[PDB]
């Protein structure tokens, strides 16, 4: 899923699956250093 | 600021909340997030501190661990202290004249090791472009003079790292 | 005694008063938060937008209860009784968490169409004998 | 919560013992620094022994008194070995706690906290002085850390005792029945925790004391020591506010 | 510290701090705004903790990622072996410098029979034997199609991170080699052509 | 912001020293070596900060044109503007307009 | 459905035809039909006769019939990816008056660290990896290669060097495919939050000051034909063209010629110009939206607005257009968005306004005729 | 040398007062004071984590596993 | 010219670190001696260069009165003058005169 | 005063160097570390003193708002004020008043 803007990992996860507790998995699998700034334009792999 | 944007995005989304860049929520979000901004700046500068060539907080520790404070480290210039640490940490080499020229030039000086004049072991260190002035940078103190005049830094360095068998003979040129 | 939400230009925000921010210790803040923050829409609901995003809060999975109300589903409606019935139901569902506890005794909410283009909701609670006097304000405009 | 207080007390005591064992440093035997450290440790032992002696008017405390006497006698051995010193001190504190009933625990721990607070304030009020210039730095550090650790341990034990007293009072209230029944011919908590204003005063005092202790721990004995004391307070104050005042089902 | 606190613990601690510091006492079920403020603060703190953990993982070359391993190599003086363009013979018989034949795939082999060089420096430049190439810009001297009896060679990709780390380890570890009979033998044998030497 | 944001600084400024030279002095690398000292830096920083305060803009770190904005803010707060077209006289009051007409020699 | 002419008359074998489609029309029956008309320029090698309506069903067909990157093809793809039910009829035009030069990019060199350089040409982002010591000439060559590789951009680029070999100050000269008032473009190297240029790289953009003119649409109006085109796009915000379009639409909507119409356009300009243009027109058939930042060109927004409005009004005519999100459109920067009072005052001049959601999506907050 | 908890409290209060002009967050039993204290606690935890990330750059003060590495 | 032409400056300004302390901080030589740092120098020279560029004056090393010339140019661009006799407000257009007079309460 | 008062100054200002780089330059720490040199300090000090003197105020050490005072004085000497409504053109004479009125189109 693409992102219209750079969001924190928790918000980005909640918008796409509805359970924000596994917010570290998204950041680790994507490869972001700071989870607060998830890049917007690039593709993002989200596990439901 | 990006940190206040992150805080506003973390805050709930709805009609009751106003996240426009002129509201009290934004004005308080900036103050709330600036502390973590400074913390992130410190954690980022640790990456620069990782090396002794650019470290500022850990210069004392990088000098104590390396046993640095000696002749080749200049009087008070933080740039020269950093350079001495960064050279001593990765100084390993041979005994050849080419390597000695390279090592001497890596500190900013300029020498050439020419053949002897009286014997065979007594090689001549011809030192060119002598300059004893070191300009005060932006890192060093506010009380330091504009120019620091230091002499004899290369002499004892080469006498310390010279081959055991050989004896050098220094000649200054211009 | 938390911060109070003050409505200006149709958009609520925290406000100052003398030294620090204005404080509230009544049901006014609780009601104005439980009514006017968008909670997660169900899987089968049809969003008013053409998009596919449902609102909510990242803390909905940390706060044991969905935060607000589903009144945002009526962003663009025509003047028909179905929308009035839906608004009544959504307000009841959003504010029933108070009646579940002992903070209110009864809720009476009605929906109506006042002067053309007005979705009027009249919500009347019944505070118990010990509840503190609630805050009192009106929506205001400026500039 | 009320069931999660003893675990936090155990964690705080463990962290304080670890920080004392990690900070304590050895000194040369014949110096005035060693003399001062010996005097400070003997004074701390004296305070603990006075508390035990006050406790022993009703009970038998001979074993603990003998252990304290042996530890006082063997001071010079303990100064050089830091782990044994801290371990023995915390064991002695737990031994003091082992003789306290729910009636007297708050009182004795309050007395010990005041006694240690006197010493900590006296030794911390003299920061910059021409006389303090003469004292060795390592001795001053080894004394200040010990004083702070003793004070913090006493305060944590006092807070846990207060929570236990609240639990005992609520159990006493629960004892009596509530159902309607006919009378029949019969033939066979500290007072400070009964009123409500007293509970308010106690909560204020505990909060202020623990906040000051955390602020001090921000410097000497830092890191986990403070993180644990903050958590302890957030638990003890919450327990006192909920159970002690019963703000849910109490109407004015 | 060594292990960063969980977001749930951060949320609970911050909310209780605010509630106990406020003069009043909050009820059992309430939607006070300060709760949302505390949740946002906890999220900010957790994000900063994760970034600090990432920063801490980068201080040793063994666990560092590619970009910071490159900084370590730059400090130590190690260089990375860039990609090598494939080159080889182009059998064409029957000319400007910028004559570029084209493979059937779409890559370009330029001039600098003739030994031509692939413009790209990737492994793609490696082709098998008996592969034809066509001319994009006519030369009016020869037919467009070639044969290339022997396929092109070379064409290595960039240096991998594991090999870069191994080379950095060698550079750090290796000892200084002074004068010695064996060292003179090694130096006099490292030249191109010398296959035996004695000291 | 514009002040020194490093960990090295004092929240209270040190007082400036008394005057020593009545003639203008300068810097020289060569023939006496000169050092900056706290006084020159403090004076320059305080001049910039006081200009900002007079303009009314609080200092901020991200922005760099605050001196130009300060000059323009002083210009608007003190002098008439071409774009405004003598609106300040009216804003002031009715006696201001009366006196402006009086000075322009427009009687009844 | 399937036309009887599909199967050739030369066959008498059982055949079993097969067809595939992608629209949203489920019934297949002719409901009240919508035929949106689209004015727009077409670049060179268009291979389409100017000033004649053309029916297009796919973006590939539109590109093949009006060239690659022509604004008509771009608008057709934008509309098609947003609304499938309606029927598209596009009428190409000629060229304007001014030249095709649009500007130059200037890049210095000596990068100090590994990174990625992102350049937003006309809303399209081109990301090129910057190595440890890549210089300006190398980065400009990479950017030119990317631009030439991607044809959908409405620009073509060439590379120019400079006497400063190191710190090359290499210039990428851009030239638009079509000439007109809409030929300009806008570059925003760093748009999102995390993105940034590698340290040591200096970038600048210089835009030509020449003024162009929109093509005339009298011939296209004449060639429109006698049909009911429910919604017209017409992204020409020019007075002489607006006069002709409004005259034709007012000739329609009457009792004698029962054919309807409606025009939706976007004006990309500052607040004063938007307000003046809103005050000027005063008719009830055009509904334009004013924008300020607009990283993308105006015709993309016009096409997407027409798509969403057409779908939401065909589904239920008496439903407000308050909160709809334009799919995949880039809103302006945070500093360039109008405030609440500015939007309130803009609604009093006939210019419809937009909004930005909690996410990056943009809403159509209110639609008002002029 | 990380800042102390009291210094962090002071810094957060100064930030709040600067951002909201005319305010005095140092007042006792007030919302701004409570918010400042909570943020100071979070920042203290973060700074302690930063300090632990440090102090292992050199082999002399490193922990056991990092020293072995 | 104005900038660092001592062959020791970088072509691209390094980014400015975030604000650390809210209160003003001054220099002191005596309890830790402070150092200027790169940010202070960059900010000061950036403010001066921004004022120069706002005035429309290109920096030149030979002249040392460009700040005064910049202030005077800002004056001549964005303010009324005593030697102009309101001419600037009347060369703009008739609507300016109409607004000025209706403001000054001079109408039909 | 504003100049160096560390008893380490030169009465005669040393000459400046030539113009070496054509593009702007900024300070940096790490490339090579940046050093200011005498040229930057001399230029900044000379410009502050030059604007202070051009405004008409002599430098002083005690006062600390002299840039603001300089801007105010430049304002008062060359531009119309608000407190002085139109007394400047009233003093300028009758020809100035007639020119202002005629250019405002108030005549005959």
């Amino acid at each position: 899923h693409h992102l219209p803007e750079t969001l924190p990992a928790m918000v980005a996860l909640y918008r796409f699956t509805g359970n924000s507790r596994n917010w570290q998995r998204l950041a680790r699998r994507n490869g972001i250093s700071n989870p607060l700034f998830v890049p917007g334009g690039v593709s993002i792999e989200v596990i439901n | 600021t990006p940190w206040q944007t992150a805080f506003l995005q973390l805050l709930p989304s709805g009609l009751a909340w106003n996240k426009s860049p002129d509201s009290k929520l934004s004005a308080l979000a900036q103050a709330i997030s600036d502390v973590i901004a400074t913390a992130a700046d410190d954690a980022r500068q640790m990456l620069r501190e990782r090396f002794p060539s650019t470290s500022r907080w850990y210069l004392g520790e990088w000098e104590s661990f390396l046993g640095l404070p000696d002749c080749t480290s200049e009087n008070g210039t933080l740039s020269e202290r950093q350079r001495a640490a960064a050279n001593k940490m990765r100084m390993t080499g041979n005994l050849s004249r080419r390597f000695y020229e390279w090592l001497a030039a890596q500190y900013g000086f300029t020498v050439r090791l020419t053949d002897s004049t009286e014997g065979q072991w007594v090689t001549q260190v011809n030192i060119y472009g002598i300059k004893n002035y070191r300009n005060a940078t932006v890192l060093d103190n506010v009380l330091t003079p504009l120019r620091v005049y230091e002499s004899g830094a290369l002499e004892c360095l080469l006498e310390k790292y010279k081959p055991a068998h050989q004896i050098y003979k220094f000649v200054y040129h211009d | 005694t938390d911060l109070a939400i003050i409505w200006t230009n149709g958009r609520g925000d925290i406000a100052q008063d003398g030294i620090d921010m204005l404080t509230d210790d009544s049901l006014t803040t609780d009601v104005t938060i439980s009514l006017f923050t968008d909670r997660r829409a169900l899987d089968s609901d049809t969003l008013p937008d053409g998009s596919d995003d449902r609102r909510g809060w990242w803390g909905d999975s940390y706060r044991d209860r969905p935060i607000g109300s589903r009144l945002w589903l009526l962003s663009r409606e025509k003047a028909t009784p179905d929308t009035l019935e839906r608004a009544r139901g959504y307000a009841e569902e959003a504010l029933e968490w108070l009646k579940t506890a002992g903070r209110v005794s009864a809720i009476n909410v009605r929906a109506e169409q006042l002067h053309q283009g007005w979705l009027y909701l009249y919500i009347a609670l019944t505070l118990p004998d010990g509840s503190v006097i609630p805050y009192e304000f009106k929506a205001a405009f400026n500039g | 919560t009320s069931a999660a207080v003893p675990a936090q007390a155990v964690a705080v005591t463990g962290s304080l013992g670890d920080t004392l064992s990690s900070v304590w440093q050895t000194v040369k035997d014949g110096t005035a620094a060693a003399t001062a450290v010996m005097e400070a440790v003997t004074g701390v032992i004296d305070d603990i022994s006075d508390a035990v002696d006050n406790l022993g008017v009703t009970q038998t405390v001979s074993g603990l008194m003998g252990s304290l006497s042996a530890m006082k006698g063997s001071v010079t051995s303990l100064i050089n070995q830091p782990a044994m010193l801290a371990s023995s001190l915390m064991g002695a504190l737990s031994g003091v706690s082992s003789l306290c009933d729910t009636r007297t625990a708050f009182s004795t721990w309050n007395r010990l906290a005041q006694r240690f607070e006197r010493r900590h304030a006296a030794t911390a009020g003299r920061q910059g002085t021409i006389t303090t210039s003469y004292n060795s730095p390592v001795a001053e550090k080894n004394i200040a850390t010990l004083n702070y650790v003793m004070l913090a341990a006493a305060q944590t034990y006092r807070a846990e005792a207060a929570s236990q007293a609240l639990t005992a009072a609520l159990d006493f209230s629960r004892r009596m029945d509530n159902a309607a029944r006919a009378p029949v011919l019969d033939a066979p908590t500290p007072p400070v925790f009964e009123s409500v204003s007293d509970i308010e005063k106690t909560t204020a005092m505990l909060g202020a004391a623990l906040d000051s202790v955390i602020l001090t721990a921000s410097e000497q004995g830092f890191s986990t020591d403070s993180v644990q004391l903050t958590q302890l307070r957030l638990l003890v104050v919450a327990d006192l506010e909920k159970r002690g005042l019963q703000l849910a089902g109490s109407e004015s | 510290a060594y292990s960063p606190p969980t977001l749930s613990s951060l949320i609970a601690r911050t909310e209780q701090n605010i509630e106990q510091r406020l003069p009043g006492s909050w009820p059992q079920a309430r939607e006070k705004t300060l709760s949302a403020i505390a949740y946002a603060q906890a999220g900010l703190a957790a994000g900063c903790h994760e970034h600090i953990s990432w920063v801490g993982r980068q201080i040793i070359p063994s666990t560092a990622d590619e970009d910071e391993l490159l900084e370590h190599c730059r400090f130590w003086g190690v260089r990375r072996k860039q990609a090598t363009a494939a080159s080889g013979p182009l059998t064409v018989t029957t000319i400007p410098a910028g004559t570029r034949w084209q493979r059937a795939d779409g890559v370009v082999y330029s001039l600098a029979e003739i030994t031509v060089t692939a413009l790209a420096a990737g492994e793609a430049g490696n082709t098998g034997e008996n592969t034809l190439l066509t001319l994009i810009t006519p030369v009016a001297c020869v037919v467009s199609d070639a044969i290339t009896v022997k396929g092109f060679s070379g064409g290595a990709d960039i240096e991998s991170a594991a090999e870069l780390l191994s080379r950095l380890e060698y550079r750090v570890q290796y000892p200084p080699f002074g004068g010695n009979q064996f060292d003179y033998v090694r130096w006099a044998r490292e030249v191109s052509g010398v296959t035996r030497a004695w000291c | 912001m514009f002040y020194i944001d490093n960990d090295s600084g004092v929240t209270v400024m040190p007082p400036v020293s008394a005057q020593r030279s009545a003639i203008v002095r300068w810097f020289s690398e060569g023939n006496v070596i000169t050092w900056p000292g706290m006084d020159w830096f403090n004076i320059v920083q305080a001049e910039l900060l006081n200009t900002l305060e007079e303009a009314g803009i609080q200092p901020d770190k991200t922005k760099l044109n605050q001196l130009a904005l300060s000059i323009k803010a002083i210009m608007s707060n003190n002098a008439l503007l071409i774009k405004n077209n003598l609106s300040e006289i009216k804003t002031a009051g009715a006696s201001a307009q009366r006196t402006a007409r009086e000075n322009l020699d427009i009687y009844d | 459905d399937i036309s009887f002419n599909a199967i050739p008359s030369d066959v008498r074998v059982p055949l079993t035809y097969i067809e595939f489609d992608n629209s949203n029309a489920v019934s297949g029956t002719p409901a009240p039909r919508q035929r949106v008309l689209m004015f727009g320029q077409s670049g060179s090698k268009a291979s389409a006769a100017p000033n004649v309506p053309v029916r297009i069903r796919s973006g590939s067909q539109a590109s093949a019939a009006f060239g690659q990157g022509s604004m008509l093809a771009l608008m057709a793809d934008a509309f098609l990816n947003a609304n499938r039910v309606a029927e598209l009829w596009c009428i190409p035009q000629g060229n304007g008056t001014g030249n095709a030069a649009v500007g130059e990019i200037s890049l210095s060199g000596t990068a100090g660290e590994n990174g990625s350089l992102v350049t937003y040409i006309a809303g399209q982002r081109l990301a090129v990896s910057v190595a440890a010591g890549a210089t300006g000439a190398a980065l400009a060559d990479l950017l030119v290669a990317r631009i030439k590789g991607q044809p959908d951009l409405p620009v073509t680029a060439e590379v120019r060097a400079d006497s400063g070999d190191d710190d090359t100050h290499a210039d990428v000269v851009l030239s638009a495919k079509f000439t007109g008032a809409l030929s300009a473009v806008d570059v925003r190297w760093n748009y999102y939050a995390g993105e940034t240029t590698p340290y040591g790289i200096i970038t600048a953009f210089k835009a030509a000051s020449g003024k162009n003119g929109n093509p005339d649409i009298s011939a296209s109006i004449a060639g429109m034909g006698d049909l009911q085109y429910k919604y017209i796009v017409m992204p020409y915000t020019d007075e002489p063209n607006l006069n002709l379009l409004r005259t034709e639409l007012q000739e329609r909507w009457g009792p004698v010629n029962q054919a309807d119409g409606f025009a939706v356009t976007v004006l990309s300009g500052t607040y004063g110009d938007i307000s003046t243009f809103g005050v000027s027109r005063n008719d009830h058939l055009i509904s334009c939206m004013g924008i300020a930042g607009a990283p993308e060109p105006s015709y993309l927004y016009a096409a997407t607005l027409c798509a969403v409005a057409s779908q939401a009004l065909s589904i239920d005519p008496a439903r407000p257009l308050q909160t709809l999100t334009l799919p995949g459109r880039m809103p302006p920067a945070v500093g360039d968005r109008f405030t609440w009072s500015e939007r309130n005052a803009l609604l009093f001049d006939g210019i419809s306004t937009f909004n930005v959601n909690d996410g990056g999506e943009m809403q159509i907050e209110r639609m008002i005729t002029m």
